[PDB]
Parts: structure tokens; C-alpha cells; sequence
């Protein structure tokens, strides 16, 4: 019984907290590791489907990998033991191990406990890698950007440093930084998460009619349907609420329609692993995934494997560093590093945000020429605006 | 039926008693035509072409009836009413009986009844198109079904209930494809039904002709160790589906000629103004007609039943069948001699009735009956199970260092599994040292070239226990 | 007790409309049964089409449980909003839910399948919430639900 296995998938996860910004991205270094910060976990359906397909899952120091069971042909092409010519769907939980993660990861500070992230191979974005994120929007004129937004402009990636209610024709260099061209995670992947029971509201409830609700997954297959009958004592035109149950479905991305109209779109969850951070989906369908992302060729009544490497990437947060004292320090506006701002006799802070790293290359010098310790990652202090908007973010160092 | 008031509801039906069981090492797939095939919100038969070909997992008859429903009704039932009168034409006695001249080839719903009556459990259904009254069964559709079942891992047995209506060439082609799949995956077994003459009534000693027709089929000689064959067909107690306006009526008086009446059964229904006194006799006569099925559905259920009390290494033979009246043909010892042993190695296991014991399975050989290693069914099935478990155990070491430590771990796992198998009575030997051996290493099965290539080679030897088939008694007069 | 008879007699056909209605408003009945006295018949709320709040006992139990959790997690007012307090609060809630599980109120084979508790930075909270002084806890529970309808089917045995 000869059994041959070949790698068929590469899944990598990047973080600028460790990597920084290379002037041109290639591969990761030889000592890269996140095995103690992030983890990939197959679901139950994923397990039984991998069993049926005779594929093997394996964790790695950078992510995970999949191995397929193939036949050794003379041509150098590797066909699967049988033709995989149907549509298939594989799902994975993404779980976080490191506490204080939400402090060095440049995420949205707005209270969101009913949402979850989502990554797929149906996002295009084939630039210098195969990115499982959505393509970043472009820098335009007359729009509203929050502090922390990443956009694209003139072959570069721009980060936002302050709130702008109306943009400029040309980027204002005191509001944006200049990083190399790459894609990251943003608020374009923050979908609302849902459990088993739903309250759906019909507007203009008409007792003389009915409604058929449906659920459609990424493969464009109807998965669920019921009917709701508005009673004949309901004054026409008022809203009408109803309860829905999705008890028998498998977690994933779905679109809820009512009579040929999209009413909602959400990620359905069963609370098998309630503290999961994100969800990753990988699809085998010759019609929906482009050729730059697919993993199987079809020829001569057979299928052949094509190994690939998908990438997800997180950007680090940037804060302003504030040095605080117990007893007064004797430095003045005339003898301190130009990049500082004297607040008072016990305090001074940087003028621009600096990015949080684990091994920050170079530290700042004091007016008396002395290296100062870097901040810690245990606390951050966001300050709200008059309109309850985030205006600044500091890190305090007590000397 | 809706239930809106809490409480107890009372309903009256006519039904057969239900039966369930739980097994794990006998999971069959049934490939055949259905009647509805509607699963969830998807209609697999919505369009005439581009059908959805998908294997569904079921555990009971109740679920089969939920997805694929029941079988279509017959259009061939004839009933004869026999009157005997006195010298003046006064009626003295009346009787009724039923017969069916040609039954439909679509018998998938009855086979599931027979299966669940004999034991069983989780199985897979593959609906190959909708059942048709005309009775056309196509080879290509069954081949597509068999091609689709390759993607399920829980399947260990392959059954083709509706294959006796195919021609010899198409039958041989299908059986060859099934055996080739089992040869490729090395974890499955096939069960076949011998084709018998389709004339009426059965000519004396036809089994001899049928076995010569069977051995004349061309099958790959290297895959014969992966299948078995059984004969003959069995009568059962289950009923036929029909309509009252399709039942044809005949009469015969004092043993005279049998003449066809001009009414249907519906013509005697009292709701239509007919004579109900004879309608009752027509019902009671139709109710008694036996149902003819092939052995395979019952055989697989008995496999599932016997692997749960004795073990996979025990012969699945010398066991009795349930919900059975009698076999359609009687086999003698002289015919059994040619069915059981033959110079070509192709063997036919029999199903025979024994006075006071019921009807029992008699014979436990494969289609390679002259093979010293693969003669018996239980040995081959046990080997399949053992190698599958070893594969699953030694999968996690993929992409691990090819050195002595991994070899040690792998050998330990294999030896622990074989020890557990020995102590339950599957293997022969006085200690685990005489029952099996495992060889993996540089000085055992591997070389430097194999280390550079990335290959691991393991050799496993096992001694299994084999049954006793013949008992010889000798008698004498005691000296006195 | 201390009852002679109800003033009106309700039948099954009327009970069908009292118990289930498209508007969700439900009416529980009090009916006399031969030899048993007069009994309460029906246990639904005024929201009888709601998959979560259909029954009286589920809603009353939820009220009790949340009241006990509030009373347990009151003493931590004006305490440091950090990991140690979160640990203590989670411990209290889980011990209460374990005691409720073992008496037969919740479904599940272990306490891992009966309930879950989520409180923390990577669970329900953010830095903004730490600065505001807010603590957010999420609690999930599986309760047991009754059987209302019993269906009997009769046949003549084959012989």
C-alpha cells in the first residue's frame, strides 16, 4: 500500500509588531514565530470533509499547511486519487493566545462585541501576494477619515494621524505617514456575528400578503427557508417582528433574503468555540475563485494539484509617548530633543506618534544625552473629543 | 395533521413493527433509483438532466421515508374466484386467490424493509434517477453512482439491489468496475446476487445452468478476492402496492375454464355499489401474495448483526434469516458440491432450509476459493480493518524526521494494536511473540537511498484462525 | 383546592384557538377532568410565538438567575478595573451556574456544555471601556423545555 503526500496549501500570518516595515516584502525571516500569539483550529465539518477528501492538516511555526494524497505521474504533474470536481468548503477558527493583543494591533477602539472578522479566497487583491483581505480603498477628496485609517495613494500606503471632516486635493503631510505598498486588515472585514435566534422586522406589514425568507451561502446555494403569515387584524403600514431559528446550519457567511431582496448579511455562529477571534474560509469551486487563487487544474478527465501560499497581515499600533516624573526635571524648551514637546516641569511628550515594536531599533535621547526606556504594552490612554470622538492616543512612561 | 391543544391524540393505522440497531464496521451504500429524492430545501430531481448525485446518510426506515418516500404500485395483479356448486346450481363453496405475472424492477423501498428487519444501522443512499413505471434501468447511471460513492470513507460494503434486470455484458461491466474500486482503495467488499432464469415456473434443476452462465462472465482475475456471491432469491412476507382499478378478476366454476370478468376490483367496492361480500375476499387474497427479493439486502444485515456479537473474524454463516417464508429453489448436496468448489475458483454460497431451524446461510467463501490466503470472507474483511487502523495510526508522522526515534514510536503503536487484537481471540499463538511480528529499520526493510528519498517501509506478519467446514462421523457395532 | 367547578366548559376545538394564535397572545385554560378534579391546563406567555420566551418557567428562571448574578457582582463597585477583579467575578458566576446545572435545571453532559461566561479585553471589552469604567459580561445558558403533545397509534397485530 503506497501512499504519497504533497503539500497543497500555505497559510501565513504576518504582524508588524515583530517584522516592522521592510522596504520591499519578500519572505519572512528564518526565526519568525507566532506559535504563542495566534492559532488556527479546524471545525468539525472541516474535519470530516478533510477525512473524506484524504487531506491532512498540520500546524506550523508561521501558520498551517495542508497535504493532499496524490499519484506520481511521469509528466511531473500530480493528480489526486480521484477527481475532485464538485464544490467544497473548508472553515477554520482563528484564536488569540496573547493577552494585551488588542493594544499593539491597530484595531478599532469602538465598542463592538457583536461583530467578528472574516477572511476568504474570494477577495481578489493579488498584488505582491495572495491577500485574504479586502482591497484597501483609495485616497479621495472630501471624505471623512478616522484616526488609524489605512488608504492607498501614489504607489504608497497612507496612515491617518488625526480626524478630518473634509479632505484635501493633495495629502496634507502633517496628517499622513508614508509606508511601502502592501495590504493589511481594516474595518472592511468587520461583519456582524449572529447566533441561533433572530428577531426580524418587516416594514409596511401588509396583512393581505405573505413572505418567504431564505438563506444563501457563499456557494450560492439556498440552505434554509420558512414562511410568515401576518394576521388580518394588523393595521397596514406598521412594523411587524418575528422570531427565526437557524439551529441546524453550519457556521459561515450567509445572506438573508426576503422575497428576492437582500435584507441582511452575517456570519452565523453555533458557539462551539465562543471565544474565537476570526473565521477563515477556503473554497473549491471552478466558477467563483479566479485562476490566480485556485488550487486544482482539470485536464484529461483528472485533476492536478497546484501549490499556493495565502497571506494575512496585521499592522502595529502607533501612539505618542509621554514621559512623566515624580520630582521636577531640569530640562527646558531650549535644551531638549527637537522632536519633543515640553508639557510642564514634570512632563514632556513626543510630537508625532511612534509605532510599537518588540525590539525598537533606536531609542530617544535626553537633553543631557541619555537613552530613555521604551513604553510598555500593558496600558494605552485614548482621549475622547467633544463629540465623543477619539482624538489622541498616548503611552505613559513613569521615570 | 396539526396539534394545537396539549394532550393525548389517538390515531389508527396499519403498519409493520419497526427495528433499529447500532453498528460501526458494516456500513453499506445502496445505489439505485428512488421515488422523490428531496433533501432539505433541494430537489435532486428538479431537472430531467443535471441531477444532483449525492450520498445521504440515514439510520432508519423512518428517515428514508422522509427523503425518498415509498415505492410505486404494480399493474399486474390477477385474482381468481373459485366457485363450486351442487347439482342444481346452488352455490356450495367459494374461494379466492391472487397472483402477479410480472413485477416491477424498482424494489429499493422493500429492500430497506428487509435490511432493517435483519439488523443494520447507518447506511448511505445514492439516488440514481427517479423510478419509472416502464422499468428501464441503465448501466451508465449506476456507473455514475458508483463513481460518486468513492468519496465516502465510512462505506465498507457495496450493494446493487437493482442489477438483476441488466444484461450479462452490462452486469459483468458493472461488477468489474466495483471490484476495481475495491482493489484501488483496499478497504471495501462487494456482495453479488446470482442471476436465475426468468421463465415460469422455474425449470427443474436450473441452478446448474445459472452457475455455468455465471462462470462464463469475464471478470478481472486479480480483484476476485474482493467480492462474494449468493443464491437463490428469497420470498418474504411484505406486501405489494397497487390500485383497485388495476386488479384483474377471473372466475372458475367447478374446476372449469378460467374466464376473465368485466369488472375491476374497484367494481366490487361497496362505496361504488358493488358486492362487498366478494370484495372482502379479494382484499384477503391480495394480502397473502409473497414478495420476491434478492439475497444481498438480507446478507448485509446479517453481516452487521454477526460482527457485533462474535467479531469481524468470525464466519458470517450458519445464521438464520428473519421475515422470510421460504427460498424459491431447493438446493441439494450434490449441487452444493459444484457450487462450493470449482476448478475456476469462482464459488457460490447457498441459502438453504433445514427442518426445524428456519432458512440459513450456508457457505462463507470468496470468489477466489482456491487461494490459500484469501479463501474466506472473514479473513479478508479482518485484514482490511487492521490495515485501515494501522494507516490511521501512522498518519500523524507525515513530514517528521526519518530517523530511529520515529521508527520506535511507530513500531510501538503497531504492536500495541496487534496485542489488543490477539488477546480477544482473533489471532493464533500462545504469546504475542508467536502471533505477529513487525519489521521497520535500516537493517530490516530500508536503505540509505530510502532515507534520502523520504520513504518509510514497514513489514507486518500475522497468523489468523481458520474455520472447520467438514465433520465426519464413523459408526460401528461394539464388540460383545 | 376548595373548588366545586368552573363556570364554563372548554372543549378541545376551542382550546386549539386559545392555545395557538397568529398574534401570539395565548390563553391558558382551567378544565375539569373526570376523577381528577379541576386542573390548570397550559403554561405559555403572551408571546407564544417567541422561540425563546414561549414558556412561563423559562422566563421566571431567567429572572431569578440574573437577579442572583446582580446581587453577587454588586460588591465590586468602585474597584480596580483589571484582570484580578474579572477573574473573581467569573469564578462567582461559574460556581452559581454549576450549582444550577447539577440540580437538573440546565441541559448538558458536563458544565462545559451547559453554560459559558465571557469577560475580558479580548472577549467583550476595549481600552475605551477601561477608561470609561464599564465592565461587560456575556453569559450563555441552555435550559430544558417541556413536552406538550403525546400521539398514540394503534394497530391489529399480525396473526
Amino acid at each position: 500500500m503506497k501512499i504519497l503526500y504533497k503539500k497543497i496549501l500555505n497559510l501565513e500570518l504576518w504582524h508588524d509588531f515583530y517584522l516592522g516595515q521592510p522596504n520591499t516584502p519578500g519572505s519572512l525571516p528564518n526565526n519568525y514565530d507566532i506559535s504563542r500569539t495566534l492559532a488556527l483550529v479546524p471545525t468539525q465539518e472541516c474535519l470530516r470533509v478533510l477525512a473524506n477528501l484524504r487531506w491532512v492538516f498540520r500546524p506550523q511555526l508561521y501558520g498551517a499547511s495542508l497535504f493532499a494524497n496524490v499519484n506520481a505521474a511521469p509528466s511531473g504533474q500530480f493528480p489526486t486519487i480521484f477527481p475532485i470536481d464538485r464544490v467544497y468548503r473548508l472553515t477554520f477558527w482563528l484564536v488569540v493566545s496573547d493577552r494585551y493583543f488588542a493594544n499593539f494591533t491597530n484595531l478599532s477602539l469602538i465598542n463592538s462585541r457583536n461583530q467578528i472578522y472574516y477572511f476568504s479566497n474570494l477577495s481578489g487583491n493579488e498584488g505582491h501576494a495572495l491577500f485574504l483581505t479586502q482591497p484597501l480603498s483609495a485616497y479621495t477628496t472630501n471624505n471623512e477619515y478616522q484616526l488609524g485609517q489605512l488608504v492607498t495613494h501614489a504607489d504608497k500606503t497612507l496612515e491617518s494621524l488625526t480626524y478630518q471632516g473634509n479632505a484635501t486635493n493633495i495629502p496634507n503631510p502633517s496628517d499622513w505617514d508614508s509606508l511601502p505598498a502592501s495590504q493589511y486588515v481594516s474595518e472592511l472585514d468587520h461583519l456582524p456575528r449572529q447566533g441561533t435566534y433572530r428577531t426580524q422586522v418587516i416594514t409596511n406589514a401588509n396583512p393581505d400578503n405573505t413572505y418567504n425568507f431564505t438563506l444563501v451561502n457563499t456557494n450560492e446555494q439556498e440552505s434554509w427557508a420558512i414562511d410568515v403569515i401576518v394576521p388580518d387584524t394588523h393595521k397596514s403600514g406598521e412594523p411587524f417582528s418575528t422570531s427565526l431559528n437557524f439551529v441546524g446550519q453550519t457556521p459561515g457567511h450567509y445572506r438573508l433574503l426576503e422575497n428576492d431582496t437582500q435584507v441582511a448579511e452575517f456570519v452565523l455562529v453555533d458557539n462551539s468555540l465562543p471565544e474565537a477571534f476570526a473565521l477563515v474560509e477556503v473554497i473549491l469551486n471552478p466558477e467563483l475563485v479566479p485562476s490566480a487563487f485556485s488550487l486544482l487544474q482539470a485536464s484529461a478527465g483528472q485533476t492536478f494539484i497546484q501549490p499556493k501560499t495565502y497571506v494575512i497581515r496585521f499592522k502595529n499600533r502607533a501612539t505618542r509617548w509621554r514621559y512623566r516624573y515624580e520630582q521636577p526635571h531640569g530640562c527646558s524648551a531650549a535644551n531638549l530633543p527637537s522632536y519633543f514637546n515640553l508639557i510642564d516641569t514634570h512632563t514632556y511628550a513626543t510630537a508625532r506618534p511612534i509605532g510599537l515594536r518588540q525590539r525598537p531599533d533606536s531609542l530617544l535621547n535626553d537633553c543631557q544625552d541619555r537613552p530613555l526606556p521604551a513604553p510598555s504594552i500593558t496600558l494605552i490612554q485614548p482621549e475622547t473629543d467633544g463629540s465623543q470622538r477619539i482624538a489622541r492616543i498616548f503611552s505613559d512612561i513613569y521615570l | 395533521s396539526t396539534y394545537k391543544t396539549p394532550g393525548v391524540y389517538i390515531e389508527e393505522i396499519s403498519k409493520f413493527p419497526p427495528s433499529i440497531a447500532q453498528v460501526e464496521t458494516a456500513i453499506p451504500a445502496f445505489i439505485g433509483y428512488t421515488q422523490i429524492a428531496k433533501v432539505g430545501v433541494e430537489n435532486f430531481h428538479t431537472d430531467a438532466d443535471n441531477l444532483i448525485l449525492r450520498p445521504v446518510r440515514i439510520t432508519s426506515l423512518l428517515e428514508y421515508e422522509q427523503f425518498f418516500g415509498k415505492a410505486i404500485n404494480e399493474t399486474t395483479i390477477q385474482v381468481v374466484i373459485q366457485d363450486t356448486t351442487d347439482s342444481r346450481g346452488n352455490l356450495t363453496e367459494r374461494k379466492a386467490s391472487a397472483r402477479i405475472t410480472s413485477p416491477s424492477p424498482h424494489n429499493l423501498y422493500y429492500s430497506m424493509q428487509a435490511y432493517f428487519a435483519n439488523g443494520g444501522g447507518p447506511c448511505y443512499i445514492v439516488s440514481v434517477g427517479p423510478m419509472s413505471n416502464t422499468g428501464t434501468i441503465q448501466l451508465e447511471a449506476l456507473q455514475n453512482g458508483l463513481a460518486e460513492v468513492a468519496k465516502e470513507d465510512e462505506v465498507t460494503l457495496l450493494v446493487f439491489p437493482e442489477s438483476q434486470s441488466l444484461s450479462d455484458e452490462n452486469y459483468a461491466a458493472l461488477m468489474s468496475a466495483a471490484l476495481e474500486q475495491c482493489a484501488n482503495l483496499q478497504d471495501r467488499f462487494t456482495v453479488m446476487d446470482l442471476k436465475l432464469p426468468a421463465t415460469r415456473p422455474i425449470p427443474a434443476n436450473a441452478i446448474v445452468g445459472a452457475s455455468n452462465a455465471f462462470r462464463d462472465l469475464s471478470l478481472p482475475q486479480d480483484n476476485l478476492k474482493y467480492g462474494a456471491c449468493y443464491a437463490p432469491d428469497i420470498e418474504t412476507i411484505f406486501n405489494y402496492f397497487y390500485q383497485e382499478d388495476a386488479v384483474t378478476i377471473f372466475r372458475s366454476v367447478n374446476g372449469g375454464a378460467e374466464e376473465q370478468d368485466t369488472l375491476t376490483m374497484a367494481g366490487y367496492n361497496p362505496a361504488n355499489g358493488g358486492d362487498g361480500i366478494q370484495y372482502a375476499l379479494i382484499e384477503s387474497a391480495i394480502d397473502q401474495l409473497p414478495l420476491i427479493l434478492p439475497p444481498s439486502p438480507l446478507v448485509v444485515g446479517q453481516y452487521a448483526r454477526t460482527d457485533n456479537t462474535r467479531g469481524v473474524w468470525k464466519a458470517p454463516a450458519n445464521v438464520a434469516l428473519s421475515s422470510v417464508i421460504k427460498p424459491v429453489l431447493k438446493i441439494t448436496n450434490e449441487q452444493q458440491n459444484n457450487l462450493n468448489v470449482h476448478p475456476t475458483g469462482k464459488s457460490i454460497n447457498a441459502i438453504r432450509a433445514f427442518t426445524g431451524k428456519g432458512t440459513l446461510i450456508w457457505g462463507a467463501r470468496t470468489l477466489a476459493g482456491n487461494d490459500n490466503e484469501w479463501r474466506y470472507v472473514s479473513v479478508r474483511r479482518f485484514f482490511n480493518m487492521a490495515e485501515e487502523s494501522i494507516k490511521k495510526g501512522s498518519e500523524p508522522f507525515v513530514f517528521e524526521p526519518n530517523d530511529a526515534n520515529t521508527w520506535t514510536k511507530v513500531k510501538a503503536m503497531i504492536e500495541n494494536f496487534l496485542t489488543l487484537q490477539w488477546r480477544a481471540g482473533a489471532l493464533a499463538g500462545a504469546k504475542p511473540e508467536q502471533a505477529f511480528y513487525v519489521k521497520i529499520g535500516l537493517n530490516e526493510t530500508m536503505t540509505a537511498l530510502d532515507i534520502l528519498e523520504g520513504r518509510m517501509i514497514v513489514e507486518i506478519g500475522m497468523a489468523v484462525v481458520r474455520p472447520a467446514e467438514f465433520i465426519i462421523l464413523k459408526f460401528s457395532h461394539k464388540m460383545q
